[PDB]
């Protein structure tokens, strides 16, 4: 799996709901943009990352710009994939995240 | 409403999201494979390479551009580009750029 295999873009308004993502998570991560649409990203959050995630959204709120560093993600078949996940505040009108699958 | 594209650092559409028919008039393959530059204004043009040229620089950091867009149904569309450059620093691929493109008023 190639580099931009292994990325795709994320769009989020400011209460982490998904306003709009990649085809791309399909083959990594299995969920179907369509049927991320409305639904936080923090309910795809593990539990022992829950904190971290919170603390990195307050980074971006408040900077503009965040690296997440590592997170995992509960993929749609069960299963935790890792990431990691720069994201940028455009202005708040949205959140935009380019996110990278650290998992094989 | 508004799209997301991925461009190279030349212009040329990458990856277009399809949120741009309702957005511009376009389909995502009437984009990809098009410099954004051939659907701006002559008058806007050079501020648009000026643009992106500038935001290679700018340490992967938000920057802005207002312009008018031609839209498919023949229209001058003020529209609003946020763009930043990505690059994944597990590599050393050259970094592109990522927007978001949205119409608003100039007024
Ligand atoms: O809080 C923002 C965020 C971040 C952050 F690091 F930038 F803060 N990282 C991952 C995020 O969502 C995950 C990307 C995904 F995989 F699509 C779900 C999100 C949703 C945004 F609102």
């Amino acid at each position: 799996k190639g580099l931009d295999s292994k990325t795709f873009l994320s769009e989020h308004s400011m209460d982490m709901k998904f306003t709009y993502c990649d085809d791309r998570i399909t083959e990594l991560i299995g969920y179907h943009p369509e049927e991320l649409l409305g639904r936080s990203a923090y309910e795809f959050y593990h539990a022992l990352d829950s904190e971290n995630m919170t603390k990195s959204h307050q980074n971006l709120c408040t900077k503009g710009q965040v690296v997440s560093g590592q997170y995992r993600m509960l993929a749609k078949h069960g299963g935790y994939v890792w990431l990691e996940t720069q994201g940028t505040v455009i202005y708040p009108q949205c959140i935009m995240c380019v996110n990278y699958v650290l998992s094989e | 409403t508004r799209f997301i594209s991925r461009h190279n650092i030349e212009g040329i559409f990458t990856f277009v999201d399809h949120r741009c028919v309702a957005t511009v008039g376009y389909q995502p393959q009437e984009l990809l494979g098009k410099n954004i530059v051939e659907f701006c204004h002559p008058e806007d043009q050079q501020l648009l390479r000026d643009s992106f040229q500038q935001v290679v620089k700018l340490k992967g950091q938000v920057l802005s551009v207002m312009f008018r867009f031609r839209s498919k149904n023949q229209e001058w569309l003020w529209m609003r580009t946020s763009s930043f450059t990505f690059q994944n620093p597990y590599s050393d691929e050259i970094e592109y750029i990522i927007c978001t493109n949205t119409n608003v008023k100039n007024s």
